[PDB]
């Protein structure tokens, strides 16, 4: 199996930047895609962005199109997502995921997710 | 690192399919492999899958145990299968229980030694290697495919049947391709095949080494045009990349083992280069079952093969746009209405990779209904499953298979098997297919020569040499093989024993026509009607005539009014004598019969001498007078001095009694020739030429003396002929070869002489 | 689960040592071995043990680190070196850093295959197969011995040495013997060897098998009298088992390799059936310091040999009472003055496993020189390939791009030193492709074996090699003809005419025309008659000289006496100069005189018989002479006709092949021709003397004119037939025209010197 | 590593018998020899017998010739000592022990040892 854990998230004023780390663990990290969710209190779970299994081709939501970025790394072994321009609609718990077997996105079969990350964004 | 597919269940099958291409040559040590395989990777995969669901929901066979697996990938190579099997056996250091594959015989040969470590079972379905079936080294191996012995015998039986007696070799390296062309070797040197060189070559080499293996097959012609392949698909496809490379298509034949047997893939692009080939495959139909689930598949259906988005895109050459496994390098986008039922070809293979499964099926029904009789699933005296109860049980299984033949395995683990014989050839325009053009079993091979070659340019049948065996021209191996000869003409006079020997024959035979020895020589003796002794005959006729007339004219006449003085005794002795030779004359060729020379050489040694003494006598009669002893008498003693040369006649039978024999002065011709001693002749030419000396001594003493009828003036001239006439006979005898008939000649031109020299002036005075 | 020697440290290294005979054909699927090795498993072991301690007490090797060991018993066999090479890798799946071993070809490609997958570096000591030099399939491994293309090489040097040319061969069923028969047939193909027939059998087959080889093997023997063995040790044992219960010894000479060579374990019990042999050994000097350690050890005080006591009751046939690996199947107890020391034989390649040993030992020592916790494997095997270090005998061990170290070869010689003692004698060397082998003690008298070969050769005359096809080695001789020279080896060529092959039957050398017309008697007899003939023509000439008023000869013309004494001159001549030279000119004055001669006698003698016709009209009685001449040179024109048919020419001919001669040009139909002009005149003067043969003259020259026309008319009928008989035709024309002359001469003027004396 | 447990002691009367069983765990048990010990409370202690790896030779202490027996069973990796005419000195405590490059018994040097069991004799 492969687990997966996120960090880099913490308080962070309006305007800032901010990158999350997510990490897997085992050895065949090379043949899953991947996926970044955000949930925030009060409502459910969104798709933000995603990546293919070799780079390549990345995905954005419309939310946080321009503005966010995705990368991957086979030899560190991690994912990164670099973000910009934040703004207060975006404090909510990340979640970082990873799909092998989907159709088009976003519509991708996750099977390991991992434990998520709080980002609190204030004025 | 390397992905694995599964499904669960309580019994788990390990699988190893070479869903990659091997590493090239410089990715062998990072063990890198290649592009995707479709037929002999992934329709695998799936057939694998959809068997195990298909027994899964089957009552009859294994009813309450549900089947998992585990298939992983072995790349036709021997490192990446060995690490994949360190895996399986590392998950018992749920426990694999047997594994079915690989489909090569190194392959198979290295992961076997590990398997039977850990007591695990091994089915395969295309290792037809012919060492793997030695129960003391490969236990835990079984297989539902027959040896390539019996593919070795095939090959051979198709040489023999077109006479193709001088062929190139060429074989893969590895256990299968050596081991087939060595069984392959032995079987055409015992036949009498004939090989003019041996090849090798790895299926990962690079374009080079093909081109020098091109270069060293082609120095061989034009008279080694077939070469038998006993190599691997990848190899046959190096040959004709080679071959459109250099530019020598249709040059050449190949033949094929079912490492080519009709895989549209080694020919493609290169179908000129590879047209008229001959394979040989093994005999299975097409699973209908297979095609209908295959064919439905999608890309964003299949949830358990790991392998099949990328499959798409190699197959459709098109990018998954959104798919997790996108691989955004291809150009164009994938539609959505592609399919998999355009250009599909099912694998040929897949009967015997369904059986496979099968029977390890099989063997576990029947160890669970030995082991627990009345339970209904896995009772605890079958926990864990056992590996040697496992193979005791699959050493008897018996079952039926998809094509509805009966597949049970012999002492060996081996089973029965059939052939197919494919033709690659053109339909149309620039359509090329495999056509079936025989089959092979049980030792009974049985093409259709009609469709193969169609008119009378067969190839010509490839050998060495063109064969001189007529019977007048032997044969010498130069030393290189006994295969090449060069022919040389048996001489004349000699014959031949074998196809390699010229022996000739002894003096007075000739070899016949076809030269099968020497029988004889005929020889010749019919000389009558050769113009000479004809002429000879009208000579002695003749003469034989004149004397009978004389003769008749001094009967008439006995009274000799003025002849009386010449005695008319004398003269019938001349006359009698002149008759001899004449006679002699006419029979000096009588025969070679005894008797006939027996005649020959009494006549010659009587006649003349009796005559011409009796003339000497005459002649010495008148010469006493310018003391006589008995005057009538003295031609009684003449008389005894003829008997005198009888005697000597008689010591000629005392010297050597003559015989007829045959003489043979040269090779090409043989006579018969009667007996004559060169030094026998001598003794009576020598008596009558004393007596020649002797009578023209007398006659010279009284030559000018007168004589009442001149006949002492004709005694000289009759004296001097005869003298001239014998001094030139003598070189004559000893001069031609076939001294025959000069001395006849010279005997009756004698004779001629005397008589007319002797009774010329009487003639003329009777008138 | 086996047993296993261990020693600790630092760096842990593994080894495969075979202590334990291969399990039996019938047991080798239980997998358990047979009894134990002294020279191969007990020694070895010991030697690493000892060579490790002695490593680690060395402050210049790898200081501050302490080396470990862990030796295992590889059996031989494929199957347990490959489950104990599985307990190498468990950690992987303190780590094994590298394994020394094993000694066999097959069981070192197998624990290379399962070895390299994990980076593990594995230096051999033993294994010398060909196919192990690729590294491309075998990348880790590395040996200090050289592969066997030199061994293969030295042996057919040797079969090349004492002409051997229908050797049998015989091989072991594995990978050693498969390259090294392969490499040898290679060889020897390009060669005159011939190899009879060639077998494999395995190390551990039955007796039944090696009795049946043997039995194949005897099929060949007459001719194929040496056997080239690439068997391994055991083989050989069960040949000469073979042997001895066949009742066979000394029909055989068996070549063989470094798995024989100095072995007294193979050639115990039967060495009267291999005395003899040549072994080929790699060459390697005795190691000292391992003999002063190996011979103190007892059973009680060695603590760290698995093997030991079981080793010590099996070599000395007795049991231990109370130590705790007692077994009891042996009937005596084992005493305390049993020492090591007794018929101590060391292994002949303890250098090769110290050499590797301290390859490995140097080889972390460079590595170190460059952090290093995880050892990483890639790193040690490029500082192993790089290895150049100073070996136990003095040598200097390095490595070369294949991995492997160069080395030579010693040649043995299995024989009877004194009585009931047998010993390998060195006997020579094989070094860099130079072989320097003594043949004083092998074969020490005319005793060299028969060689094998399978035809005695022919040559030095007119004898053929024919082959039938089987072998090129294999053949029979058949003679040549008498005209016939060897132009190859199996084939002779006849020359064209004239032409004899010479003693040497190498080629024809166009044998000199002969021809030798004054020694024989024949010519020389007709050159005394024709003098005899010139010196009366001579006397009559001067005679008529002198009497040139000539009171009765003026009846008859003296200028037609002249005439009819220069005709006898020029004949006299002719037959002089018939026999000369083969020269263009002599034959041309033969053709000339022929023509001359006769034809002017007989024209002479008709004109003087038709002056005397006339006269029971005449245009000219005293200048008709004058036509006479006229005459003369119409026989000239016909001559000069003979010039137009062909030219003078001397050719040779030849009768047959043997004997070739030398004759000028004679057209059979041009002689003719005044052969039948002369023969008319012949006729026309004897037609003339016929019709006046009666009539009275006063020299009765009538009488004498007709006699000599009717002999000259005998002579040439006899004489025609003379020229078409006989083939030489050379004097039959002299002694004819000789004879007609002699005839014309006294004839003729016979009643002149009757007259005149 | 090759563990050992013994079993069967317990409290017995005078001239009655039992058996003890040590049993090893971990395989190569067929490699070492194996001898029993027992020791009084106060006194030191001392042995009693041992059995070869392979069986078929063993040693009885002369305080306890013609009582005990000592055997093995491979198959099953447990060594049995039976105990007949037992007396009131023989309570002690017994161990069980593994031995391998020894010398003449009883000069072995043992790799490993047992627990040990209590056997008591009453009158
Ligand atoms: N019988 C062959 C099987 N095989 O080899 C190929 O190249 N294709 C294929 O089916 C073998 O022994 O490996
Ligand atoms: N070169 C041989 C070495 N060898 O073979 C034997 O039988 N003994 C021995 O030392 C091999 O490759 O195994």
């Amino acid at each position: 199996q492969v687990q997966l854990v996120e960090s880099g998230g913490g308080l962070v004023q309006a305007g800032g930047s901010l990158r999350l780390s997510c990490a897997a663990s085992g050895r065949t990290f090379t043949s899953y895609a991947m996926g970044w969710f955000r949930q925030a209190p009060g409502k459910e779970r969104e798709s933000v962005a995603a990546i293919s299994s070799s780079g390549g081709s990345t995905h954005y939501a419309d939310s946080v199109k321009g503005r966010f970025t995705i990368s991957r790394d086979n030899s560190k072994n991690t994912v990164y997502l670099q973000m910009n321009s934040l703004k207060p609609e975006d404090t909510a718990v990340y979640y970082c995921a990873a799909a092998m077997y989907g159709s088009r996105w976003p519509d991708w079969e996750y099977d390991y997710w991992g434990q998520g990350t709080q980002v609190t964004v204030s004025s | 690192r390397r992905v694995v597919a599964h499904m669960p269940g309580d019994i788990i099958i390990g699988a190893l399919f070479s869903v990659h291409h091997q590493p090239t040559v410089d990715k062998v040590h990072e063990r890198k492999c290649g592009a995707v395989r479709e037929q002999y990777g992934i329709q695998r995969v799936e057939a694998m899958l959809h068997t195990l669901e298909r027994i899964n929901s089957d009552p009859t066979l294994l009813p309450n145990i549900t089947l998992g697996c585990e298939i992983r990938d072995s790349c036709w190579h021997s490192a990446v299968a060995l690490e994949q099997s360190i895996e399986f056996i590392r998950d018992s250091l749920k426990p694999i229980v047997g594994v079915i594959g690989p489909g090569s015989s190194s392959v198979a040969i290295q992961v076997q030694n590990l398997l039977q470590l850990f007591n695990i079972p091994q089915i395969a379905y295309s290792a037809t290697s012919m060492d793997l079936s030695d129960k003391t080294l490969f236990k835990y191996f079984m297989r539902v495919v027959p040896s390539d012995a019996q593919q070795a015998r095939a090959m051979v039986d198709i040489v023999k049947r077109y006479n193709w007696t001088y062929v190139s070799a060429v074989h893969t390296e590895g256990n299968y391709g050596e081991s087939g062309m060595e069984a392959f070797k032995d079987m055409s040197a015992k036949e009498g095949i004939c090989i003019a060189h041996s090849y090798k070559i790895y299926s990962n080499a690079g374009e080079q080494s093909f081109d020098k293996l091109l270069k060293k097959l082609t120095s061989h012609l034009p008279k080694a045009r077939v070469v038998a392949c006993f190599c691997e698909g990848m190899t046959v496809r190096g040959l004709l990349m080679a071959m459109r490379r250099l530019g020598l298509a249709g040059e050449f034949l190949l033949l094929g083992s079912d490492g080519w047997a009709d895989r549209y893939d080694v020919t493609d692009g290169y179908q000129r280069e590879a047209v008229g080939g001959i394979t040989i495959k093994l005999q299975s139909p097409d699973v209908k079952w297979f095609d209908d689930y295959y064919l439905k598949l999608r890309p964003e259906t299949n949830h358990r093969n790991p392998w099949f988005q990328e499959f798409w895109q190699h197959r459709f050459q098109c990018r998954l746009e959104g798919f997790p496994q996108e691989n955004s390098k291809y150009n164009k986008t994938c539609n959505s209405s592609l399919t998999l039922k355009t250009h599909h070809v099912q694998d040929s293979k897949m009967g015997f990779v369904i059986n496979a499964i099968y029977s390890m099926a099989y063997g576990l029904h029947n160890m669970q209904m030995s082991l627990c009789p009345g339970y209904a699933g896995l009772c605890d005296a079958m926990k864990p499953i056992d590996g040697r109860k496992l193979l005791e049980s699959l050493m008897k299984t018996n079952f039926t298979g998809v094509s509805g033949d009966t597949i049970l395995f012999d002492e060996n683990g081996d089973s029965p098997g059939r052939y197919e014989i494919m033709n690659f050839k053109e339909m149309g325009k620039d359509y090329f297919d495999y056509i079936n053009v025989g089959s092979w079993d049980n030792g009974e091979l049985k093409m259709d020569d009609d469709e193969v070659w169609s008119k009378k340019s067969n190839i010509i049948r490839s050998v060495c040499s063109e064969p001189c065996e007529k019977g007048q021209i032997k044969v010498i191996r130069k030393g290189e093989v006994s295969c090449c000869w060069t022919c040389t003409p048996c001489k004349e006079n000699e014959y031949v024993f074998d196809e390699y020997t010229c022996k000739a024959c002894q003096l007075g035979s000739w070899p016949t026509d076809d030269l099968t020895g020497c029988d004889l020589i005929p020889v010749q003796y019919l000389r009558w009607g050769d113009p000479e002794p004809i002429a000879a005959v009208v000579f002695a006729c003749l003469g034989l005539l004149a004397t009978l007339f004389v003769t008749v004219v001094f009967i008439i006449y006995r009274d000799t009014p003025v002849v009386k003085s010449s005695s008319r005794e004398l003269c019938y002795i001349i006359l009698a004598g002149i008759c001899l030779g004449y006679l002699c004359t006419f029979c000096l060729i009588a025969k070679p019969k005894q008797i006939y020379c027996y005649l020959q050489r009494i006549g010659i040694g009587l006649s003349p001498a009796m005559s011409y003494s009796a003339l000497v006598t005459k002649t010495n009669r008148i010469a006493r007078i310018l003391r006589f002893m008995s005057a009538c008498a003295q031609l009684v003693i003449a008389f005894i001095l003829i008997c005198i040369q009888l005697g000597i006649i008689v010591a000629l039978f005392i010297m050597e009694p003559p015989d007829i024999m045959h003489d043979y002065p040269s090779i090409r011709e043989v006579y018969l020739i009667c007996n004559t001693t060169n030094l026998g002749v001598v003794t009576p030419l020598g008596y009558n030429g004393l007596l020649i000396l002797s009578c023209t001594f007398y006659a010279f003493k009284t030559r000018n003396v007168p004589a009442n009828f001149n006949e002492a003036k004709y005694i000289a001239f009759t004296m001097y002929t005869t003298c001239i006439i014998w001094l030139a006979f003598v070189p004559i005898y000893f001069g031609s070869n076939y001294k025959i008939i000069t001395m006849c000649f010279s005997v009756s031109l004698s004779a001629t002489v005397a008589l007319g020299c002797m009774f010329v002036p009487k003639v003329y005075i009777i008138l």
